[PDB]
Parts: structure tokens; C-alpha cells; sequence
């Protein structure tokens, strides 16, 4: 029934690495905390050699970070892209702290209509 | 092993509880401020609503009050005048009863012919001496003409003794009698030309006496 | 535990919202109460000013009775000196000049 479709697909490079590429084809709506007064989600692209560091330190990059809220969204040959849930008022502190550890926070100011539009994929 | 963390399940709950504690605390404080400002606004607004209307009520009260403060002293003024009027009109009702009895007494004298005759004579003589004319006309009550006729001589005698300088030829008793209701006694003497008359009736004399006596009596009785 | 830790915080926010909404309901009540407690303060001041007006707001018979003591002494001085005045007036009128 649901067969007769190509599940093993040959895909070509259309973008650069995870640190610079567009993320609309990578992220799903469920990766983001929507409609919250205090909570939001930041995406961090982390170089593979620093994957271990991020995992055991992201919870202290800033105050008010939701513990054990990180997950792997995607990976390429150079980077691993994480998402992290935290308080909006601590995002600036977080992104700055992340840059210092040579991580790369991916700016992605999603709204409810910019994520409901993402369900069209 | 699917959760990415560097904390024990206890550690994450200690931190998770710490955050949701802050959220609630932030809400309690926010709510506290809301109801504290509401209490202040309650007082402010209650006072204002009241003062709006009390200023209205005060206004028409003072107008109604002034209105009633005026009617209150209009009666005090009207009563105090009715009082001074009753007093004055009572002083007069009494004096006009003194003179009223006086003129009943005068009628009483006229009905005593033995007491009235000498009076009538002196009244007729006094009148003729104010005229001093050769002929005089005498008007009297119809009930006196018989009496007067029977004393013409004595009258013309007494007149001659008091007025020799202006003799009296004849006394004419007029058939136009004096009114019973206006006159109780006395005579009205006039000349032939009817230019001059002396009203020497009892009622007329008393009326002239009133002119000076009435204020005098009023002064001595109610000074 | 990613979508579990979040659910705990979301629940806390929902609880927080009820707290704030309750305070907003409080205010709303407090504002109507102002209108209520002023309407009661007004018509009690209205009936009170009306009361003290009617107390202030408080007949020829009373003008005659108010002087019935004078209307009696007038006839008093009248009965005494009457006959003595009448006597003079009579004598004056009938006196031979």
C-alpha cells in the first residue's frame, strides 16, 4: 500500500554547513516551545569536536536553562545542530556565552504563523 | 539514555522546581500589586463619585434653605403686624363707643322737654347772634316747632338784649323739617338769601367737639 | 525528559495565569464596589440633608391670642374713665356758649 515510493533517496548539496545554511528544511514545529511567556527555544550549531563539551555544559551557559531540554536536530560533516529551551530574558546571556565556547547560535525568530507555515512541509 | 544532560534526575528536579517556583512567585507579586492598586483606586473613585453628588445636593439644599428662611420670617413679620393692627383697631373701637354712648345720652336729654326747653332756647339764641340778620330762618325737628313757636317772644327778647346793634324783625320757622335720623335736637339757622347757615344741632356740635377732643382723649387714655 | 521538563513549566505558567486572572477579577469587583459603596453613602447623605431641612421647616388665632392680654387692658382703662369723659362731652355740648 504505502510502498512503491523511494525511501532511499539520493540528495545533492543545496546549502552550506549547519552553521550558515537556511534551517526551514531542517527544523520541525515540534522543536520549538510556542506560545509561552517565559519559555523559548534557541538553536545552536556545534562543531563535532565540541559535541561532548556542549552536552555537559549547555545547562550552565546561562541562568534559567531548562535542564535536559537539549536534543540533536541534525548533523553534517562539521557540525551538530542542537535545540535548547530557556527563559527569554536569558537568551542574550546564553548566545554570548555560547559564542565564547566557539559554538554558533543560529538566529531563528520563529512566530506562530512562521511555524504553522512550517507544517506545510 | 535519550536525554542529554550532565545532571542527576534529582538535580534536574531541584533546578526544575527552582524555575517553576520563580514563575509562581513572579505571579504572586504581580497579582499583589494589582490588588493593591485596585484598593487605592477604589478609595479614589468612591470619594470622587460621592463628592460629585454631595456638591449637587449641597447646592439645592442651600437654595431651599434660604427659601424657607425667608418664608419663616415672612410670617414673623405678618403676625407682628396683625398684632399691632388688632391693638390699634381695638383702641378705636373703644373710643368710638365712648362717643356712641355720648350721643345716646344727648337723645335722652332731647326727650326730657323740661330739661330740653332751656337748652333749645340757648341754642336758637346763640345761632341768631352768629347771623345778626334782620330776618332769620329756623329749621327744626317737626316735634319741636310747637315748642319753638311758644318761645319766639322770649327768644326775640333775649336776642335784643344781646344784639341791639343788629335788630331782628321776624323769626321764620321753616316747614322743611330736620331729619329724625340725623338730628335728635337743636336747630339749623340760616339767612333769607340762604348764603349762610349755622348748624346748631346737638349732633353737629358734638361732631365739631370731636375734632379736638378725640385726639385729647386718645392721649390721656392711651399715652 | 526534554518534553517532560517543559510540560512541568508550562503547567506552572498556567497556574500563574490563574493567579493573575483572579487579581484582575478582584480589581473588577473592587471597581463596582466603589460605585456601590458610594451610592449608599449618597442617598444616606440625601435623606440626612432632607431630614435637617424638614426639621427647620416648622395662623391668625396665634396673633390674636398673642395679644389677648392687651385687648383686655384696653377695655379696662375704658370702663373706668368712660363715664367721666362722657359727662364732660355732654356738658360741653349743651352749655349756653
Amino acid at each position: 500500500e504505502s510502498g512503491s515510493m523511494n525511501l532511499a533517496a539520493a540528495e545533492r548539496k543545496k546549502t552550506g554547513d549547519l552553521s550558515v545554511r537556511s534551517l526551514h528544511d531542517i527544523v520541525k514545529p515540534e522543536d520549538f516551545v510556542l506560545n509561552s511567556e517565559h519559555l523559548t527555544t534557541v538553536l545552536v550549531a556545534v562543531p563535532k569536536s565540541l559535541k561532548s563539551d556542549f552536552e555537559k555544559s549547555y545547562e550552565t551557559l546561562s541562568k534559567n536553562v531548562v535542564p535536559a531540554s537539549a536534543s540533536v536536530i541534525a548533523e553534517d560533516a562539521e557540525y551538530v545542530l542542537f535545540n535548547v529551551h530557556l527563559f527569554k530574558k536569558n537568551v542574550q546571556e546564553f548566545t554570548t556565552a555560547a559564542r565564547e565556547k566557539k559554538f554558533i547560535p543560529r538566529e531563528f525568530n520563529y512566530s506562530e504563523e512562521l511555524i504553522d507555515q512550517l507544517k506545510k512541509e | 539514555s535519550s536525554a542529554i544532560t550532565a545532571l542527576t534526575p534529582n538535580q534536574v528536579n531541584d533546578e526544575l522546581n527552582k524555575m517553576q517556583a520563580f514563575i509562581r512567585k513572579e505571579a504572586e507579586e504581580k497579582a499583589k500589586e494589582i490588588q493593591l492598586k485596585a484598593d487605592q483606586e477604589y478609595e479614589i473613585e468612591k470619594t470622587n463619585i460621592v463628592r460629585n453628588e454631595t456638591n449637587n445636593i449641597d447646592g439645592n439644599f442651600k437654595s431651599k434653605l434660604k427659601k424657607a428662611m425667608l418664608s419663616q420670617q415672612i410670617t414673623k413679620s405678618t403676625i407682628a403686624n396683625k398684632m399691632r393692627l388688632k391693638v390699634l383697631s381695638a383702641r378705636e373701637q373703644s373710643l368710638d363707643g365712648i362717643f356712641e354712648e355720648t350721643k345716646e345720652k344727648l337723645s335722652g336729654i332731647a326727650n326730657n322737654r323740661d330739661e330740653y326747653k332751656p337748652i333749645l332756647q340757648s341754642l336758637i339764641v346763640e345761632a341768631l347772634l352768629k347771623l345778626l340778620e334782620p330776618k332769620a330762618i329756623v329749621k327744626a325737628l317737626e316735634r319741636d316747632v310747637d315748642l319753638i313757636e311758644s318761645m319766639k317772644d322770649d327768644i326775640m327778647r333775649e336776642y335784643g338784649e344781646k344784639a341791639q346793634r343788629a335788630p331782628l324783625e321776624e323769626i321764620v320757622i321753616s316747614n322743611d323739617y330736620l331729619n329724625k335720623d340725623l338730628v335728635s335736637g337743636g336747630v339749623v339757622v340760616s339767612n333769607a338769601s340762604d348764603k349762610i347757615e349755622i348748624n346748631n344741632t346737638l349732633e353737629e356740635r358734638l361732631k365739631l367737639l370731636s375734632e379736638e377732643a378725640l385726639p385729647a382723649i386718645r392721649l390721656e387714655l392711651y399715652g | 525528559s526534554q518534553k517532560n521538563g517543559i510540560a512541568t513549566l508550562l503547567q506552572a505558567e498556567k497556574e500563574a495565569h490563574e493567579i493573575v486572572s483572579k487579581a484582575r477579577k478582584y480589581r473588577q469587583d473592587k471597581l463596582k464596589q466603589a460605585k456601590t459603596d458610594a451610592a449608599k453613602e449618597i442617598d444616606s447623605y440625601k435623606i440626612q440633608k432632607d431630614k435637617e431641612l424638614k426639621e427647620f421647616e416648622q395662623l391668625e388665632k396665634k396673633a390674636e391670642a398673642g395679644v389677648q392680654g392687651e385687648l383686655a387692658e384696653i377695655k379696662k382703662i375704658a370702663e373706668k374713665k368712660k363715664d367721666d369723659v362722657v359727662k364732660i362731652l355732654i356738658e360741653t355740648v349743651i352749655k349756653p356758649s
